[PDB]
């Protein structure tokens, strides 16, 4: 894994610097490192594919050294090193491919393809350049079990699901009261609703909780809270929690009441924050806990007293809610973001070379059930994976 | 000494860097170091060898 | 454009590295580097701007060399070298804004402005060092004829547009079938909608399809598909289609039912979703397809089937939608999207200094006909001064 | 603070770059770099902590430098480099969390730990590198007193507010017209409802503004502009604005009439868009003024006539609404935004050690109280914390 | 594929100058080149095949130099020349069919059989000769990003589409009035027919008008223009829109007045035609115009007048014509045409040897699929695989 | 004519046989006749255009010939190659321009360009080269 990465660091660097008319002080590094990478790799033969319809390739190293005997390059000099350059560059690629395409339930951090186990020998040692990235220092660093962390715009550790609770509840729907929420990617929205608008609640008030435990624990999270569920206001025909009938739904929106939001790490409050909407900062958490209440007015003008009578016939259900969204976050383990593209390349690689369903991942890399059930060998191989990706996407875009 | 090699060829005495022909009528420029000289500051406007 | 890049980079690498105490062994190439720019522009005579209100500048160079014999650099070394790059700098900056300000509808790859035009020639090439930037080193690619990619986060592809189909009409608009849509920056809301809920349809089940093509091919895509269109679950007074009157949609939510999501290339689906809601990925597409279906509730509670009569009183009208947001996506051609300021420093550039509405980009950038009608020399041209600003916003901030 | 950022710069490039194997060649001047940090730390004494619980801590330096006599380091090399590097790392990480939870009404730029007050003394200014990041650009910058430029996604510009105008009103609140609006991080919202539908409006045109005023003054931002308020358009109960009673808001969406989105600059128009939606560029701006109009529909189905009377008893009300959002901008200042994560590291530092609130920042680091009044001791105290919490996450997660 | 061009060319040049009799002097040159190609090409083992029933094939050259010590050819030196100049024919043969099978979504253009990506390496580039053929000069124009252009006689850039589109009819399709065309090859047959004559039109004229856009720029094209689409003039039963019934059409030709040919680019009319016909000139289009009227003729004798009423019963059809065929043009991308046999020695191959559709061109090579959908890198491999094809063509007959 | 014709016959092969990697022996005669080309073009002035819209551009040919290499010419040589080539095909170009664009009742057969007239004298003749299309 080191070394592949050194290798398309080296090629990147090659790439980048290796233009004609520069000085050959801004390359003469680079030049020894890509140098070193030849003498290295040649004589050594490599076979790639064979999986799905990812086509065999076998890979042969025969390469004369780079020039160091120019002031400035010409086009001799970057027309020698382009053909190098290209073809490791499509070995790098069809090694990430062939290793990305690859998972194992025992010891899935180890290299699984006959390339990457070849590289992960000694004699292969001499290209490690430097391992800047931060997917490869990431590596690194769960290698000596030091502390890792991986920064996530929006990152996706909510798996879809969208449901309904109902504390009370008859068979006609008339008289319903409950909880209705939606979590998604790094949105939670959560509605509690009540038929009845707590006029027969104690003082007039009706609790609601809404707990979100996160499959990893989340650090130094900006959260956005917002005192509406925009998508749980508007009227609604829902099927029954059995699914044999519908009940409708009419929301009218009043502000939450005793707001209060707990960000838990081992079921101890980390966080808290009463009434206070907009940034807020989660240091360390793994559980998300909302509490909120439907408090019926006390004075109401005449157009609200009518929508809240003491009967059943209940046409208005008062209704309150939240919306939480985890705008950045670090987690110790990887995760799919909307930033990033490793995800999108890991997908993109199995289902264009049709890798059959193997036993780790979830067919087609269905993110929700892999969040869903993250075993430790999923964090693995999808930590595997995604270094691997990001290895690859040095260099092919 | 490959920084200032070109200035100090440039200051040397006994050598110059070069010779324009141009086939034509230009004035002697007036120089400090010598009244009148036919000193070109410059290859501009001139084909190479 | 690669002396340009390289010229601004050597810039930022001199204001980053050369500073007070700074071993001479940590600038030393770069240092070698910038004596490589002094000399290669010495003797050198430029002009910029002359278009607009963008004054016309004379650029000259007579520069000279910096030391290279400290052991660590002192503030003598750093005011001496500030002061030539404050010029060099002032000189990219007006290169760049000429170059910005500039199109041409025939080889807008090409550059426009005569200062670039100097800098095209061979005897500036010593001038390269590095291309590393994402977008100058596209630029190389692209001519050494290889693949491309830009990766953004949240790409502009939907030109704006914001409308609705009526598939079956009255003039008193009171029972209407048909979808609305918008398609903005880079999401599609979609919603079905029928008055009766299906009450004549064959099997009580309205087919509705919204199908939206892309200028551009888009790959390994992370994209977010939800069930509800949240734009269009409100009243509504919208007007006819002619313009002539207005027509109320009240809608009421429905689940949508057989919910299929085909990303297509070349009109072949190469991906689809079926009844799968969250992160899904698109590998490789230029149309987004989605199928979704009204199905009358089959099983109603007494205030659900109270909502849906048989006859032509119809207060309730039954809607269904979809929501998808492209998170992440890799294109081979330029794009705006939410994480990048290209567009706006083009933008910014061309309003400041009052560029007359040239042959090739429309009225003010505009960013919606841009992409509507994305033609090849649009594309050229576009691709060109995004390099640029990319360029001049290495210096400038 | 720039030694700080060298050394913490000089750490990560000695833990990315020495690495068992690679040749010397590509670790020659970096060694060079950190032999002189050893040397000039060396037989130094520093303290840290003591404020809060933060814990007090003692740091020797007496190191040995590191071996220069290598083609290709080893085991060895790596071995005695990272017993270094792990100590020189977290003596940095304590001198940052020393600094983050400090602050000073005077000279708020000065360092306040006396450990980076030690650090600023001259002996140290041999250890200084290269400055190359962003927030250390920008703090050499405004030292110098030149323009500083940061580069946000969705900058948190706007100080939450979700409030309401009533324009016209009554006890009864049952024919009501005004502005809804929420603001919060990067979007604003608003709508404006005329509960008449203008009907007794000269024209029958009912004109709403919202202005906007930014704390600080942002460039070539990107702004998605669309024409409604989904925020506002679902009913609600809201409570008035004395808290004495609550009243009924029942919007009907109606088109926006005669938009103009204007950003101005000290009072004068920079930028103007009339009637047009999408992607739009603001060059330089510090106020956002939103016009918009609510106009009768000149013609009505049967269904719409319905829902405006002339009497008094309006059960619809009539709502047009914007939605702007600043996606990526430019700022002087220095500024929260979606991707980053300094603001999450300075409070979650200071809420795990337990800070006591100072003069200058208020308590928590609320982050809406703090950009509603951005006094500029606030902003020089920000931006120390947050340029040395980008020096601090340059090493830890 | 330049060295697979150089190998082709040198046999070529070898088959035909090396004839017995001929003097040294005429071959020298080429004796030159043929010796420096068995160099090269000596100790390389190539394999080639492998896909679909293509065999896999072996070829290993180790062959002696052409001799040089005569002064004319005789026998014996014409007689060992053919039987290397075999064997290398074969060999470019099954390289070329190799090529031509294999497609690739990334990166068209480039190599995709093992053996072009062996000559691709830097040693095979001794042997180059010259690269004079028209798509040989195309391939190395657009490998350095010039301005390509390829010269079609009937150009195939029409995809085959005949419809009919509507403007008035009924239920009875007794009275209609519309457009029919055929689009096809390099050929626009289109008529506008109206049953009532333009009885009741306005001014008794009816307007008819055809937009045909093309997928690709043609440029400097010749096109014949004539004032009559015979191809509907004659009675036909034809199939409705939705397909339900059959409608009769019963033509009767008369003059198309005001017709307009507007040849636009962009959106931008580059030439225009007014009641012009024969030979005409279009310089730079991609879209095509046709407006054409048929006028009531003010004065019919009475054969003229029977045809004609004013009553609905319409037994004979108002058609008016146009006929528009592009004899010569220049296009930057590859099309098949009538003169070329590029496409149908693709096709032939790919049929004979049973390749399996590939994930770029349609199956069969279908010409319709192509052009109706020609992307970017369907044009890509489309260039690769004309360019293989002629190079195979200049060998094998 | 003639002379227009063989430059532009000269630069075509130019363009398709000075090719990175061929034989020197390949371009030997090739190479002969383009230096014997840019010898007789040095130091002419040519003016083209000036008729609608067609822009005035003045030509000026100051080059050096191009070199040898013992074996096989390589990209440096291809490079510095293509630079006089680029130029000299922009030339013919805006003369077989300014020729098309111009017409004459009497003696429609002479040339008609400036360009084309200073090519028609003497010492231009040597560059003939094959007159085969
Ligand atoms: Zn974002």
């Amino acid at each position: 894994m080191d070394v592949l990465y050194s290798l398309s660091k080296t090629l990147k660097d090659a790439r980048d610097k290796i233009v004609e008319g520069t000085l050959y002080s801004n390359v003469s590094d680079l030049i020894q490192q890509f140098n070193q990478m030849i003498i290295t790799m040649n004589g050594n033969e490599f076979q790639t594919g064979g999986i799905g319809n990812l086509p065999i390739r076998n890979w042969n190293f025969n390469f004369g050294l780079l020039g160091t005997t120019l002031l400035n390059l010409d086009a001799n000099y970057v027309e020698t090193a382009r053909n190098t350059i290209d073809y490791f560059v499509d070995f790098v690629d069809n090694v990430c491919m062939d290793e990305m395409v690859r998972e194992s339930q025992r010891n899935g951090i180890a290299p699984q393809s006959d390339s990457l186990r070849k590289l992960s020998a000694i004699k292969f040692k001499r290209i490690n350049f430097d391992n800047s990235s931060e997917y490869i220092e990431n590596w690194n660093l769960q290698n000596r079990r030091q502390r890792t962390g991986f920064t996530f715009h929006k990152p996706n550790i909510f798996p879809y699901s969208a449901s309904f609770t109902l504390n009370r509840s008859q068979p006609a729907h008339d008289n319903l009261m409950g909880t209705m929420w939606l979590n998604a990617g790094s949105e939670i929205q959560v509605a509690g609703f009540d038929y009845s608008c707590a006029i027969n609640a104690p003082a007039n008030i009706q609790q609601f909780e809404h707990i979100v435990p996160l499959r990893r624990v989340l650090t130094t999270a900006t959260i956005t809270l917002l005192p509406d569920a925009e998508r749980f206001s508007f009227p609604r025909v829902i099927n029954s929690a059995d699914g044999a009938t519908t009940w409708f739904f009419n929301p009218v929106i009043l502000r939450p009441n005793n707001v209060e939001v707990e960000f838990l790490l081992n079921g101890q409050i980390i966080n808290t924050y009463q009434a206070r909407f907009g940034t807020i900062v989660a240091r360390n958490f793994d559980t998300i806990r909302l509490s909120f209440q439907l408090m019926r007015p006390p004075n109401m003008t005449p157009a609200v007293a009518v929508l809240f009578p003491n009967a059943q016939p209940f046409e208005h259900h008062a209704t309150v809610g939240l919306t939480l969204r985890i705008e950045s976050a670090v987690c110790e383990s990887v995760l799919a973001d909307a930033s990033e593209t490793l995800l999108a390349n890991v997908t993109s690689v199995r289902q264009e070379y049709a890798i059959p369903v193997g036993p780790v991942f979830p067919p087609g890399m269905n993110w929700t059930d892999l969040i869903t059930n993250y075993s430790p060998s999923r964090e693995d191989n999808l930590q595997r994976v995604f270094t691997v990706a990001s290895i690859r996407s040095m260099l092919i875009k | 000494i490959l920084m200032a090699m070109d200035q100090i060829e440039r200051a040397s005495d006994k050598i110059a860097q070069g010779v324009i022909i141009a086939y034509r009528d230009m004035q002697l420029e007036r120089d400090e170091m010598y009244g009148y000289v036919n000193i070109a500051r410059n290859l501009d406007g001139f084909q190479q060898i």
